[PDB]
RNA sequence: UUAAGUGAAUAAGGGCGCACGGUGGAUGCCUUGGCACUAGGAGCCGAUGAAGGACGGGACUAACACCGAUAUGCUUUGGGGAGCUGUAAGUAAGCUAUGAUCCAGAGAUUUCCGAAUGGGGGAACCCAAUAUCUUUUAUAGGAUAUUACUUUUCAGUGAAUACAUAGCUGAUUAGAGGUAGACGCAGAGAACUGAAACAUCUUAGUACCUGCAGGAAGAGAAAGAAAAUUCGAUUCCCUGAGUAGCGGCGAGCGAAACGGGAAGAGCCCAAACCAACAAGCUUGCUUGUUGGGGUUGUAGGACUCCGAUAUGGUAGUCUGUUAGUAUAGUUGAAGGAUUUGGAAAAUUCCGCUAAAGAGGGUGAAAGCCCCGUAGACGAAAUGCUGACAACACCUAGGAGGAUCCUGAGUACGGCGGAACACGAGAAAUUCCGUCGGAAUCCGCGGGGACCAUCCCGCAAGGCUAAAUACUCCCUAGUGACCGAUAGUGAACCAGUACCGUGAGGGAAAGGUGAAAAGCACCCCGGAAGGGGAGUGAAAUAGAUCCUGAAACCGUGUGCCUACAACAAGUCAAAGCUCGUUAAUGAGUGAUGGCGUGCCUUUUGUAGAAUGAACCGGCGAGUUACGAUUGCAUGCGAGGUUAAGUCGAAGAGACGGAGCCGCAGCGAAAGCGAGUCUGAAUAGGGCGAAUGAGUAUGUAGUCGUAGACCCGAAACCAUGUGAUCUAC
RNA sequence: GUAGCGGAGAAAUUCCAAACGAACUUGGAGAUAGCUGGUUCUCUCCGAAAUAGCUUUAGGGCUAGCCUCGGAAUUGAGAAU
RNA sequence: AUCCGGGAGUCAGACUGCGAGUGAUAAGAUCCGUAGUCGAAAGGGAAACAGCCCAGACCACCAGCUAAGGUCCCAAAAUAU
RNA sequence: GGUGUAGUGGUAGGAGAGCGUUCUAAGGGCGUUGAAGGUCGAUCGUGAGGACGGCUGGAGCGCUUAGAAGUGAGAAUGCCGGUAUGAGUAGCGAAAGACAGGUGAGAAUCCUGUCCACCGUAUGACUAAGGUUUCCUGGGGAAGGCUCGUCCGCCCAGGGUU
RNA sequence: CUUCUAGUGAGAAAACAACUGCCCGUACCGUAAACCGACACAGGUAGUCGAGGAGAGUAUCCUAAGGUGAGCGAGCGAACU
RNA sequence: AAGCGACUGUUUAUCAAAAACACAGGUCUCUGCAAAAUCGUAAGAUGAAGUAUAGGGGCUGACGCCUGCCCGGUGCUGGA
RNA sequence: GGUAGCGAAAUUCCUUGUCGGGUAAGUUCCGACCCGCACGAAAGGCGUAACGAUUUGGGCACUGUCUCAACGAGAGACUCGGUGAAAUUUUAGUACCUGUGAAGAUGCAGGUUACCCGCGACAGGACGGAAAGACCCCAUGGAGCUUUACUGUAGUUUGAUAUUGAGUGUUUAACCCUCUAACCCGCACCACUAAUCGUGGUGGGAGACAGUGUCAGAUGGGCAGUUUGACUGG
RNA sequence: AGAAGGGAGCUUGACUGCGAGACCUACAAGUCGAGCAGGGACGAAAGUCGGGCUUAGUGAUCCGGUGGUUCCGCAUGGAAG
């Protein structure tokens, strides 16, 4: 009510005019008036305790393993960043669904080659979230990255 | 995230107005008039489902009295006579006989006359 | 034929159902404009004439945008490569491959008003003085410079009153006003409200007004915080803690230090003393001006004694050398046929591309058509930020303890007020007014009245980056934010039209189509309007133009109605008319039974108690932070991190200061499975005796906030009115 | 020319821009109102009170009494004859 | 029934038997005690009728038996003995 | 699952379980061989409500599971808009006209004439405020004018102040 | 405007001829349909001129110079105002 | 013929025009001039370019005849 | 402890007091009387020519004011053509009597009356329309006013102390004095100078007083903020 | 009327710390109490005595005064409090 650019004057009198008592041109029931209880700027985020974060990470990767949906590979090497060779590699292992590609480190040619494919997501081994693993159908992780994940989840 | 009140109220109100077809004037055309009238009709219909069962019983009873006074009896004596003989016809079938099969009605009236002759 | 009886049909107008129109602008879909933020730049303009305006400039010019008598534009350096002379049609004249138009950097021109500043004034007007130049034979006429006030420096002139100071003339130096409706520091300073009244108190040193700023301000280098074993300038955040306190001890107000972090930085004078100069020439060395020296509590300096005469730094400049960066741009992969359509990006086949599958456009939905995107490249000019060079500044030890220095109407005290969370209180500490008024290192201040002892510091002089606050504005983006009664008051020529003397108040109003192909020609008619014929996929898409709801107004028809007292229906029901989501079918209905609307407030309503003309849209228990209970999950005699750092405005790890629980009793000293009262081991009070918590999510209630929405009469503080009326 | 904590009044509480027991406009401001009005979908289970005490209290409130939901507990504690 | 806990609402009542006060042993009056109905209760009877008499509506039927109150016609049942 | 028995009026108010709207995510779908919206029907469920078919319409929208809310309207002498009733009703704002002839699509109302009537210390002439183009000439008739209009202090184009 | 001196201070009196003389307003209404009253509104609006007969007269009635017929009409000839 | 007010005047713009207000005349009191009184924080002003036959405040209200008793209380003035 | 004057009064309750006058008939009017509920001498007493859009009582003249109404003129109203609102409104196929009922019904019960649709007229009802009663009580609501209600305060006054100095005397420190240099001057003359402002200069007056600052006691509806209970056959 | 009524002797229990259990009751308050311990009065004893035949004779908290105290005391010892 008080933020709308408007009036502080009582528009008519309080009695006599055969009217209904009104207080301002900008009241909630007037056309063009102010809003009662709208949206305000808010936060929306909170934190769960630390043991259940770790329990959810372990549980989601262990579910991936319990159904032969994780696929380990020795290495992913590329002399140039080529999308076509990555697609051939992807069919070499018979992968036909949404896949999370978990890479190690400055393996930059592989991440470049795997971008831009509309079924493929790329994450490094220090930056896996719970929402990345649940949304994909499989995980394609390299041997190096697997030990690096075992080093931080401990 | 704002919610316009688009098409829900018109559907509900048009459902109400369709029940008011055949009413007089502004009682089948304006929503408030029709709303009140339809509520009153609901009340009347519930009341009249129970009053129906009384009306037909009085109708049957008066036709049976009319028929029995032609066979030398009245309604109350003939009902007593039929009970003392162990006959269990409805008042519905009795009236139906009274209008369609006068000979069957006379057979029954004679049985009643012999029962309370004791 | 005569008597007695029974009796349909016929609508001036009305009702119900159905069909088609008109008005009106709801609903759906859509966006040209908004709202809340993030990252980066920038944080002032102005007498060398501002912010904001008035009036003008076009071939035709009412308006808006641009520009200023050089007026829809002029020069110059770069970019770009075929059209162009804005909105804006319409025509007329032209320009451009000798490079237009357009884009970025630097220049030139810039009427009049306004601080407005030669004098005046009712803003955009009027009237001058003095020099130089012009028109005329000449006067009249035209142009250009200069001319306010104050301050602060220097000459001339100068006097009631002689010497000279007031004054006056001239030259020089700076101000002056606006704003970003924000953020900061000061001066002065309410009321409604809460206390269920009201004076102390609260609202609150809040709102309003006035001054001064800066890009940030303010504070800042211990006369400090503490209590043994200490630490070292200021600011900001977490925690301590709703604690210790204050309080008609009521309503209520409410700390700090320790502990954890962001950022870190220190410096310069006065005084003693020593020289150069001038006056008092005490020719004593008293007054002073310049330079040197000297900056502290472990006391430091002067002064005398010897060493050294080197070495560590800066918060400095419009000085050079490069490196980057903001302000234009360049280049940038890969598709055809088929079916349905007016038209494919859709469907079906068969291909290709990706360091590019972000987004927008194209006659419907496109990786491969266009603009782009990932990646690679670029600056003549001007402005910013680094680095390294110069130039400018600043900085030494050891000893002695004879004497000198270390901020005076000051610290402090009485009286009156205020500030500290602290309302005079037992009132320390810090300020203001008034009066009184120290000491000098054998000294002076503080540790919450006061004294003694011990401990920590050295006032009465100056300056200082960062870590923190804010966004009028420019660039690039983001959203389980709005979608034309919403979102800005304003999506559209809006602070406009309109209202008021004035201050001030203040709207309504988006949508043809893919493309104007926007209806040539004919007919009725003064025209408006209409009917053909044509455009078009569609005109019942024809400019009042997408969709086109309801109220309300008509036209046509199947059934009923002129002896009838009706909250308008409901149950029973002949006749007539139809024939459906196909089943115990649909519309109308003579005649018969029964029956006093809806909402609110009430002991109680049909109420002759209250509200509503009708239809459509809008229109009311929400969020933040705390406290408690139930449910749910993870750990379990334990549970859990806050600020902050790296990270995509995210998850996703560090961080153990802190918080709760694990032991109670007592006013406290204190004792402890017990303790307090008590002489008591008596009795009794409260506790123990296996006796579960903690973090987070979710829902129910409560507290502080406008706290479910609407509604006064009033109170206070700036401003606008004597064009009406009174003197 | 005189202006609102004010002016002017041959005095009526009279006038100060059609309103004066204290003008108009903007702000504090979403002032306060133990009072009045309103408060938007559905079905299933249960179901009150209009009393006592105290109240600057009497059309307001607080504690008890009377309703509803979840738990615990020995019983044979409740009721009617 | 009692005990612990979450959430309430109510604090204007009215008439009719019965028994008392105030009143005039007046009031559809007023104030207490005790029972019921209304409040928050539809259906039958009492012409019409909150509170009296009978009786407590989950729903369907063109089946049957009764309550209070009734049986010449309106209007169901005896012109009963 | 069967079968028995018992229950199922309700204001303030407590407790349970659901219907519908908009947006987010994931999955599986539809659409110019016609989405949303609108209109009609004699259809289904215990309720809020859900489908299917015709006509209209021209570009977007369902369903499942979970999440978040500006999430539901009949009432405030509510606010904005549109339209009724009263009703073809009150009124049409002091006063003298009549006829002939013109113009024109069209004339009680415009033009020209003739007679009649009204003011005349004004209803005549000039001027200061105030207004600001209303002044003159040629065209126009959609709105303004309380009827009409060929007319105008109205509308369009040109011109006038020495 | 007119005199009197003080006064920097060639020598100007008046004949004819011919030349020079700036800025702002100026239309139109104005006892009204053009101003103040929301209106083409029975109200308000400073000053000058303002004729004849009969009359003291600017009174009164009728007229001169000049202006005007007023922006809804045609019938009828009831109640009532 | 009688009441009220001597009289001309003024008043509630818009329900009251009067017996109400004013008035010429009466009386009490303050004021020695930088007067008392009033506007204003003050500076500055009115009073007044006045000076007790003048200026402020209260009551009564032409003119005629008149205007009794009380100083306990309260104000005012003087006292010591 | 109320005098002169006046008195049923613009004042007198009882009261239409009593008596005389005026009328055929007079609770009003005029004259008088005194038993003045509750006249009275500058909030003046009692007279009073002239005057008043004042208030009261009586006469003459005149009349449609009335007995008691009639006729006539014009404007609206009424019919036709043009134009074209409003307050109001839950939906309406909207009778009467006696009852019933939130205790005064078009709508409910029992009767009685009544074919359908309009025009010109009248106001009995729709507790008719317009104005959330101005009367009365409440809100621990306001606002204006008063005072010997509470608590403050502007203004006025009185003391101490600073500005503030010097000499004599009189008594128990205080007091009376005298001086001139501060401080004052809305006195005169002079200069800045076009000046009744201002500043300087010289006289004159007055003087440690006054004015001004801090503290203290009085007074203070001039002005301000508030308070002024409940029960109750209103 | 086995006195609680009325006389005579001695005395200070008109005591200190308490208290199982009941009554009343919304709260805060109010009322009765056998018995235990310390130390007593009266009586030879048994015993009775924590005022008066019983039931009225009273007023939360904040704030202040007087006396006691083996409590605290903002660096320490005191003091102020």
């Amino acid at each position: 009510r008080s933020a709308v650019r408007g009036g502080g004057r009582k528009p008519w009198r309080q009695k006599g005019t055969g009217r209904a008592r009104q207080g301002s041109i900008r009241s909630p029931q007037w056309r063009g008036g102010g809003v009662v209880f709208g949206p305000t700027p808010r936060s929306y985020s909170y934190k769960l305790p630390k043991k259940v974060r770790r329990l959810a990470m372990k549980s989601v990767l262990s579910d991936k393993v319990a159904e032969n949906n994780l696929v380990a590979v020795e290495g992913l090497s590329f002399d140039a960043p080529k999308t076509k060779e990555f697609k051939q590699v992807l069919a070499n292992l018979s992968i036909d669904t949404k896949v999370l590609v978990v890479l190690e480190n400055g393996n930059d040619f592989a991440a470049l080659s795997a971008r831009n494919l509309p079924n493929v997501s790329v994450v490094t081994s220090d930056n896996v979230s719970v929402l990345d693993v649940v949304s994909a159908n499989k995980v394609l992780a390299t041997q190096t990255a697997l030990t690096q994940i075992e080093e931080v989840l401990a | 995230a704002r919610v316009k009140g688009g098409t829900v109220t018109r559907k509900r109100r048009k459902k109400v107005l369709k029940l008011a077809k055949g009413y007089y004037g502004s009682k089948h055309t304006l929503f408030k008039s029709a709303k009140e009238q339809v509520m009153n009709s609901y009340y009347y219909a519930f009341r009249d489902r129970r009053q129906k069962k009384r009306d037909f019983r009085k109708l049957w009873i008066a036709r049976i009295n009319a028929a029995a006074r032609m066979n030398g009896l009245s309604y109350s004596k003939l009902m007593h006579g039929l009970k003392l003989a162990e006959i269990d016809i409805n008042r519905k079938m009795l009236a139906d006989l009274a209008v369609n099969d006068a000979a069957a009605f006379t057979a029954l009236a004679e049985q009643a006359k012999d029962a309370l002759s004791k």
